[PDB]
């Protein structure tokens, strides 16, 4: 409770054969369908045509999504990628979660 | 004042000439010194290696930097390269100054 839980580690580091790319952020997460597991389907949607038809579940949960390069790479990292390496590609990657805070 | 390093102890001179050959001195002694040589020049290859010591750049800087850069337009001869007749050209003074630091 009077403790953090970690710190904030936001930096690239090059070791000459890779990079090493961190990247601390700040979210929030409220609370999804009520906390309930809703069909949905195109006509829930307001209807579609055959093309755009669906049938799905929404959830109460919210997922993380760091799939884009520049959750990583700063416009500065990419170009120092971009003009002095041939290829590259990723090793290892190391998720962290914390500084939890519910607020009500 | 013209740009480089100061030094107190440069690279040294290396001279260089050919060594004179006489041509047939006279059958007779003459106190004077000959002045009649054999024409030679020489030729031949010459290296020079230099190690060069670098200081890499550790810019935390966001935004991307000024790079040197040979400009994508298309032209008629390329930079840097020799032209239709054999003749190397480099179009442009290149200096080091690109990247940037704070004062």
């Amino acid at each position: 409770v009077g403790n953090s839980s970690g710190n904030w580690h936001c930096d690239s580091t090059w070791m000459g054969d890779r990079v090493i790319t961190t990247s601390t952020r700040t979210w929030a997460l409220p609370t999804y369908n009520n906390h309930l597991y809703k069909q949905i389907s195109n006509s829930t949607s307001g209807g579609s045509s055959n093309d755009n038809a669906y049938f799905g579940y929404s959830t109460p949960w919210g997922y993380f999504d760091f799939n884009r390069f520049h959750c990583h790479f700063s416009p500065r990292d990419w170009q120092r990628l971009i003009n002095n390496n041939w290829g590259f590609r990723p090793k290892r990657l190391s998720f962290k979660l914390f500084n939890i805070q519910v607020k009500e | 004042l013209m740009g480089g390093f100061g030094l107190k102890h440069p690279p040294p001179q290396i001279l260089i000439k050919n060594t004179p050959v006489p041509a047939d001195p006279p059958t007779t002694f003459n106190q004077s010194k000959l002045n009649s040589f054999i024409t030679q020049y020489s030729t031949g290859q010459v290296s020079v290696e230099i190690e060069w010591e670098l200081q890499k750049e550790n810019s935390k800087r966001w935004n991307p930097e000024i790079q040197y850069t040979s400009n994508y337009y298309k032209s008629t001869s390329v930079d840097f390269a020799v032209n239709t007749e054999g003749v190397y050209s480099e179009p442009r003074p290149i200096g080091t100054r690109y990247l940037t630091r704070n004062l």
